[PDB]
DNA sequence: CAGCGGCTCTAGTCTGTCCAGC
DNA sequence: TCAGACTAGAGCCGCTG
RNA sequence: GCUG
């Protein structure tokens, strides 16, 4: 939330982001701007590249290609605002190796 | 003015002399009637209870211009004021038919594969196959 | 034309195989593509692509030519692949115009693609003798007589000279003496002859029986002297019409001359441009008759009368009420038959304008219904694709309980109702495609 | 609220329908050939086989398929009844 | 255009929550376990 | 007995491929069809309707009422889509400028692309080369359009192909029948040759026959785009596995899950969807009523405008008799802007384990140290994992508990994710039951690496890591030698503090 | 029985860094692939050998060590030509149930092919007369997950004669 | 003598304008 | 509020045939 | 609106 009245918390702006890049601090930038804000998991079907739910893909009517991806929630939100605009972000996922 | 009228009752009455067609033999030209159709329109058609016994050519010709769109004869010489060649001929259908049950359904057009309206299980071909 | 490509995926799947479809249908989707590029994009091994193109060049579906790079780019003609749908109809009119021998001539010419004379007469000497009485052997000389008899009326034309490029290999295409020269069938001659049946049925079922026969004998004596690209037939005199009449007729010259000036002056109009243009609208009108009743078909013929005079007369010129009529217009609009309001000239205002007038455009309503009929046969074959794999248990039992046999006769009622219905929509394709080819310049 | 009830309909029934199996008599001739050539096009030389089945099978063994009058006289006539182009 | 986006870049790594390549992300760490790769096989 | 299954398929994102859904893939994702305009039932029970928007088959946005599709709460649920059927097609406002581009490249009469065979081969060769950049593809598309825009007759059908251009907000016009000082072409003359009856009843039609031109519209361009050959689709630079020309015009529309648009002020995004549903019902009623085409066109224009406003509320060319009285967030307005998802929620975001206070000097601290007040230190906790080196240390911290400063607020068991709030219970029992692998959320103590930052940052030295030391007074305090990097001046200045919650984040903070 | 070469990404948690990898992977992989039928593969049992073990990464999260492991594991998969020897752990009237000795009680023979004195009449009659042998005949496995058994067999008994026991 | 074409020029339009707190 | 560097148009004249 |  936004501030002191609402026990809101503090903002890591676009300028503080530019500072941390210049230190090469890749994991701290991941901790601050993902883990301690909006960490989430989505089911992604590797066949159609769309998001699914509960390990089920309604588009394919199958259960075998679905996988879990660690994603910021604001990006999941973006990936559902864009589909309603009919801009489809079809993902492709490799293994983490 | 006559909006409270069913000309669909009168479309068969201006059709049934053109279905029978005595002397279909080709002994001559068979230049065929439009004036006798105006003649049968004025005095008496097949029987029907009609409120508009007044006979104007401007209110009676209009049933023809619908029935040309129901595949009946074109106009030959209506450029004359009352009486000229006026050739006519009832057109029998120039083709057979060409469709199928799947040509009828608009919403069933959507499908493209096994989906919610997939044709591997449609109701319409299941109905047609008995 | 994605539904067209839906059929070429379906037509090759049932006839030859699946990879000859896949490499086939990909070549329809990506065009002028070399041998290595096709095997890399479809994910197919190069040994199977060489075989699949070998079958595809045999049945004349994929044509090869090199221009600049010294590497041959194969190319598949799309509209040839759909002519496989008409294949049993191509058999039948060689039975009405030739015997059982020549009907089998166009059959194995359509089946095995490229044939020499030395093979195809040797094959029908097997098939026709095995169905005739042993000891009463069919003599092959009559086959060679009817073989050329097809060619003098030009129903069978020869293959264009082979490029013989280095990349192309001569040994693989022939399937294993004399060499000879190869040919396919002249199916283009059929599309004249199928049109010859189309116009003679258009006149006989409209004008009179004696009117159609003089159209037939006009067109039967104008076969070699024209082509399919002829805008109309070669002009004839009426004196050779009396010479070319069949012996069944006995009509005097002057009475048929009255019918000759009768048949020359019609709304139908031999103008081959106007003939397919008038036959296509009846195919349109038989679809609205099929679908929206005679009442909406009555206003569908009304817009073919007046080009841009609409909605201030269509409530009057058919006398049907304003409520019942305006749902027929918008259903003819929403299904793209009524075309559109190409007359509005007031600037950028849906509310305030010079009143939008409906107008049928004959070709946009043609190309849609052809695209619809391409979609239609996709739903036909896929059902016959559906009902086949389940019932395979009881086909070999004859080769059995009461519901087991009853499923078979409801299958065989279904498949024969499907397969007959693939051909009845097929005659709508050619009747409209020949109209499509007649209005297409530079092709 | 006037339509807020359910999926419009499972299907929409058109009061007018298809005519028949149109051209009933004569397509008995074409209709058997539809099924005749399909019996012979599948059983032809111009087809492919599932060699992916045999590379899938590591169970190969012996005794299984996986392991295993034209009465005519000579003549020669070559006609150019056809085109002289392309 | 149907464009596919490489998630390699810095800004999309912060959006997607994956560690950026530059800085401490450029290299990988292996554990120096006491292991024998390609070990002796059991004969058939 | 049991079949093998992989326990936890964690994967890594390799790429995002953008694209568009066909109208019949939308129906395969969506769980329900939405048909009802009313948000809520009229009666006092305050339920939403079964087949309208706010239906809980599309998820939930309140803990009071669970989702219907998966029976799970707000915290557990990803959300699910519905769809609206549209009775007439509409332009998608994001794709509209691309719709015109295709119609400038394709022949309007047979849907083939207007290029010479050699030109098509050259463009295909350019597409074939590997390593093509996105900029190169955009440049190639411009070249293909320019060559097409210079041809006026199709090589394939022969029909004339005049200019396609915009003619007002979401309307397209094509000069298929242009007029010239030279003798008029037969096709244009035939088009206007004899509308005598129309001329008799319409005065405007007779004077300027040339002005009337082909009004392209969604019912036509959807029928063209179904007929474009799939061989010619790659030359429009559309990737044929991400979308088709047919998908641009939309006859269907997805409605987002409820968690995209939460139930509380009073939600108006649902009202925008309701207006589209209401218009579709009204248009169907007008067709049944046999209303005039101009009335149908106006209703259709309103439906196109509402769909365009729903995707983007910032359109320039809206007529005065159609302009919104109030401003509303479209999808584009919540993506763009400083408060938009890209900058407000993604590039810069609010973080937890953070604090802020007035700063004041303390020269008796070292330059690497910062004084943290006890009130912040009791709140800002660090999760210390229990192991052999710290077990006896963390026990004493667990015993002190939340109210004494070297203490702990929470304890968490090895394979469990709920947290025991250590204010209750007997802490001397919970200290004895510490196991290795438990997490003790101890208070911030002396020697924690803590980030320290003034609000405007012009360089990297504006945020640095300091070793915390706890002191009683409320301000943050540091040695005045470090005032020059922060540009701090102790005149009621405030500074931010962040406590990195991870061992890897301590090391990167401390060393770098 | 047949060897099956398999590849897995085996995660060793960091409190096992004392033990050697090739042993401590093997203790994990036995807990991953024992008593579990793999679809189209067969019933995994244990670990034969680790044929190739590649280098131990450690990822930006876990702090554990993830070694991609090539190995060979012995599995149970009859070859459609095996005359096995089991025990009747059950008799149903539609067909007998044989079980391989403490291996898997999931082999269910249909019984239509032995000598024309065949019925199981629910009073546990094995066969109307004239260790138990078995001919495993078909492979049949069904993948279980379907919404938000599995190697069953069909087992025959032809005219073997069975000289020792009838 | 006439027609492409690029130049050249209006001018039209949409696109930004620090970080954060209360 | 203040550009601002894109995107079509209107031409223009003069060779380009 | 003001503080930063
Ligand atoms: S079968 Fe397939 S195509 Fe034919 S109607 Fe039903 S859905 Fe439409
Ligand atoms: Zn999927
Ligand atoms: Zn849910
Ligand atoms: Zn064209």
């Amino acid at each position: 939330t936004e501030g002191r009245s609402r026990d809101g918390g503090l903002r890591l702006g676009e300028m503080e982001r530019d500072c941390l890049i210049g230190y090469g601090a890749s994991m701290l930038l991941l901790e601050r701007l993902m883990i301690s804000s909006d960490a989430f998991e989505v089911d992604v079907c590797g066949q159609c590249g769309l998001l699914g739910y509960s390990g089920w893909c309604h588009y394919c009517k199958s259960s075998c290609h679905v996988s879990s991806l660690r994603i910021p929630y604001a990006c999941k939100l973006l990936f559902q605002e864009l589909q309603s605009m009919n801009i489809i972000p079809r993902l492709k996922l490799s293994k983490y190796n | 003015k006559f909006l409270q009228s069913k000309a669909e009752t009168a479309r068969e009455s201006k059709q049934n002399p053109m279905i029978q067609r005595n002397s279909s033999f080709a002994s001559s030209h068979e230049v065929w009637k439009y004036i006798c159709e105006l003649g049968i329109s004025k005095v008496e058609l097949s029987m029907e209870d009609i409120e508009t016994i007044l006979n104007t050519l401007i209110y009676d010709g209009k049933v023809e211009m619908t029935i040309i769109a129901a595949k009946e004869g074109t106009v030959g010489s209506v450029d004359g004021h009352m009486k000229l060649y006026r050739a006519v001929n009832p057109i029998i259908p120039p083709t057979g038919l060409v469709r199928a049950p799947c040509g009828l359904c608009p919403v069933f057009d959507d499908c493209h594969e096994g989906g919610e309206i997939s044709p591997s299980n449609c109701i319409y071909m299941t109905e047609w196959l008995e | 034309t994605q539904a067209e490509i839906k059929l070429c995926s379906l037509l090759l799947q049932e006839h030859f195989g699946e990879i000859v479809e896949k490499i086939g249908v990909h070549l329809i989707r990506t065009g002028s593509q070399p041998l290595r590029v096709i095997a890399h994009d479809t994910g197919t091994s190069l040994d199977q692509v060489k075989k699949a193109l070998c079958v595809l060049v045999q049945h004349n579906l994929v044509s090869y030519q090199v221009h600049k790079r010294g590497v041959v780019e194969y190319e598949a003609q799309c509209s040839r692949v759909l002519r496989m749908l008409r294949y049993p109809r191509y058999i039948y009119t060689t039975k009405t115009l030739y015997s059982d021998t020549g009907e089998l001539i166009v059959e194995e010419l359509l089946l095995n693609g490229k044939l020499t004379m030395s093979a195809v007469v040797k094959k029908v000497a097997d098939r026709l003798t095995e169905t005739m009485e042993d000891g009463k052997t069919m003599d092959y000389a009559e086959v060679s007589n009817t073989f050329v008899r097809l060619a003098d009326t030009h129903f069978v034309q020869r293959c264009p000279s082979v490029p013989t490029t280095e990349n192309s290999d001569p040994g693989p295409p022939p399937p294993a003496p004399d060499d000879g020269i190869y040919w396919q069938a002249n199916l283009d001659r059929f599309h004249q002859h199928f049109r010859d049946q189309a116009i003679v049925s258009a006149v006989a079922n409209r004008m009179d029986q004696t009117s159609s026969e003089i159209v037939r004998t006009m067109l039967r004596m104008s076969e070699i002297t024209t082509s399919s690209s002829a805008p109309f037939t070669q002009p004839l005199s009426s004196n050779e019409i009396f010479r070319s009449l069949p012996v069944g007729y006995n009509i005097s010259k002057q009475v048929l001359d009255q019918y000759l000036t009768l048949l020359a002056d019609d709304p139908l109009e031999i103008n081959l441009h106007k003939a397919l243009a008038s036959l296509a609208t009846a195919t349109l009108e038989s679809v609205v008759q099929e679908r929206f009743g005679s009442r909406c078909a009555r206003i569908f013929r009304l817009v073919l009368q007046k080009k841009h005079i609409e909605q201030k007369q269509v409530e009057d010129f058919a006398m049907i009420p304003a409520k019942e009529a305006k749902d027929m217009l918008y259903k003819m609009l929403s299904e793209n038959f009524m075309s559109l309001q190409e007359i509005p000239k007031t600037p950028d205002h849906a509310p305030s304008r010079t009143f939008y007038l409906y107008t049928v455009n004959i070709l946009s309503a043609a190309r849609m219904l052809l695209h619809r009929c391409y979609k239609s046969i996709a739903n036909l074959i896929e059902r016959r694709q559906f009902e086949t794999k389940e019932n395979k248990r009881l086909l070999e039992k004859s080769q059995i309980t009461a519901p087991e046999r009853q499923q078979l006769e409801t299958l065989k009622r279904n498949v024969n109702k499907l397969d007959a219905s693939e051909i009845q929509v097929d005659e709508t394709i050619f009747l409209l495609e020949s109209y499509i080819e007649c209005t297409m310049k530079r092709q | 609220f006037s339509k807020g009830e359910k999926l419009p309909d499972v299907v929409l029934k058109p009061p007018p329908l298809f005519p028949d199996t149109d051209y009933k008599p004569v397509p008995l001739k074409t209709g058997e050939g539809e099924e005749y050539m399909l019996a012979l096009k599948q059983e032809l030389r111009e087809t492919m086989k599932r060699m992916p089945y045999f590379i899938e099978t590591p169970e190969e063994r012996q005794d299984i398929e996986r392991y295993s009058d034209w009465r005519r006289l000579p003549r020669e006539m070559m006609p150019r009844n056809k085109c002289k182009k392309a | 255009f149907g464009q596919k986006d490489s998630v390699c870049g810095v800004s999309e790594c912060i959006i997607m929550g994956i560690p950026m390549n530059i800085g401490t992300g450029l290299f990988k760490l292996l554990h120096k376990a006491d292991r024998d790769p390609n070990p002796p096989k059991r004969p058939l | 007995k049991e079949q093998f299954r992989e326990t936890d398929v964690a994967k890594k994102i390799s790429h995002i491929c953008f694209g568009m859904k066909s109208p019949e893939e939308m129906r395969q994702q969506a769980h329900i069809q939405v048909v009802s305009k009313n948000l809520y039932s009229q009666d006092n029970q305050h339920a939403p309707l079964l087949y309208g928007v706010l239906d809980h088959r599309m998820g939930t946005s309140e803990k009071d009422r669970p989702c219907e599709t998966c029976g799970k709460n707000l915290a557990d649920c990803l959300g699910h889509y519905g769809y609206i059927d549209l009775e007439l097609p509409c332009f998608h406002v994001g794709y509209f400028r691309a719709v015109i581009g295709i119609l400038q490249m394709i022949c309007k009469t047979c849907c083939h692309i207007m290029l010479s065979q050699e030109e098509k081969k050259q463009f295909l060769d350019y597409l074939k080369r590997p390593g093509l950049t996105y900029l190169q593809k955009r440049g190639l598309k411009k070249k293909i359009s320019d060559k097409c825009r210079k041809k006026n007759i199709c090589h394939h059908c022969g029909a004339f192909n005049g200019t396609v251009k915009k003619c007002g907000l979401l309307k397209i016009i094509h000069e298929k029948y242009k007029t010239n000082k030279k003798v008029v072409d037969p096709i244009v003359s035939n088009f206007l040759q004899s509308f005598e009856t129309a001329i008799e009843h319409n005065k405007e039609v007779e004077p300027l026959l040339g002005r009337a031109q082909e009004n392209l519209n969604p019912l036509v361009v959807l029928n063209l785009f179904k007929r474009i050959p799939a061989e010619d689709v790659p030359l429009l630079l559309m990737n044929p596995e991400a979308g088709k020309p047919s998908d641009l015009i939309l006859t269907r529309l997805l409605v987002p899950p409820l968690c995209i648009r939460p139930s509380v002020n009073e939600d108006d995004l649902t009202m925008k969807l309701t207006e589209i549903i209401f218009l579709n019902d009204v248009i169907k009623k007008h067709r049944i009523s046999g209303a005039k085409t101009q009335m149908i066109m106006e209703d259709w224009d309103f439906l196109q405008l509402q769909c365009a406003l729903y995707i983007n509320s910032e359109l320039s060319g809206i007529p005065l008799n159609m302009a919104p009285k109030k401003w509303t967030r479209g999808f584009v307005q919540r993506l763009k802007g400083k408060q938009g998802r890209f900058r407000g929620n993604l590039s810069g975001k609010r973080v937890d384990f953070s604090g802020r206070t007035v700063i004041s000097p303390d020269p008796n601290l070292r330059i690497d140290e910062v004084a943290v007040p006890v009130h912040v230190a009791k709140i800002l906790t660090f999760p210390e994992k229990v192991n052999k080196a710290n077990i006896n240390f963390l026990r004493k911290l667990v015993q002190n508990g939340p109210e004494v400063h070297p203490g702990a607020n929470f304890i968490q068991q090895r394979h469990t994710q709920m947290k025991r709030f250590l204010k209750y219970g007997n802490r001397e029992k919970m200290a004895q039951e510490l196991k290795y692998g438990d997490i003790v959320e101890r208070h911030l103590i002396d020697g924690d690496v803590v980030l320290f930052n003034r609000q405007p940052s012009l360089h990297k030295l504006s945020i640095m890591a300091h070793l915390a030391r706890v002191k009683p007074h409320r301000t943050f305090r540091f040695n005045e030698c470090v005032c020059t990097p922060y540009n701090a001046d102790f005149d009621g200045d405030e500074m931010n503090l962040h406590l990195p919650q991870t061992e890897e984040a301590k090391a990167e903070a401390l060393v770098l | 029985f047949v060897l099956v070469e398999m590849v897995d990404t085996v995660r060793i948690p960091p409190w096992q860094f004392e033990r050697k990898l090739n042993d401590s992977i093997a203790e994990e992989l036995n807990k991953k692939l024992a008593n579990k039928v793999v679809y189209n593969v067969g019933l995994c049992i244990c670990l034969f050998d680790i044929t190739k073990l590649e280098d131990a990464y450690v990822f930006p999260g876990d702090g554990a060590s993830h070694t991609k492991v090539h190995f060979r594991c012995v599995v149970f998969h009859p070859f459609l030509d095996e005359i096995l020897i089991g025990k009747i752990k059950g008799c149903s009237p539609e067909g007998v149930h044989v079980s391989l000795g403490f291996f898997d009680d999931i082999l269910i023979p249909p019984e239509s092919l032995q000598q024309p004195a065949k019925f199981d009449e629910a009073e546990q009659v094995w066969v109307w007369e004239y260790g138990e042998e078995i001919r495993f005949r078909v492979v049949d496995e069904s993948f279980v997950d379907t919404s938000p058994y599995t190697l069953v067999g069909s087992i025959s008994e032809p005219g073997l004669g069975l000289l020792s026991w009838w």
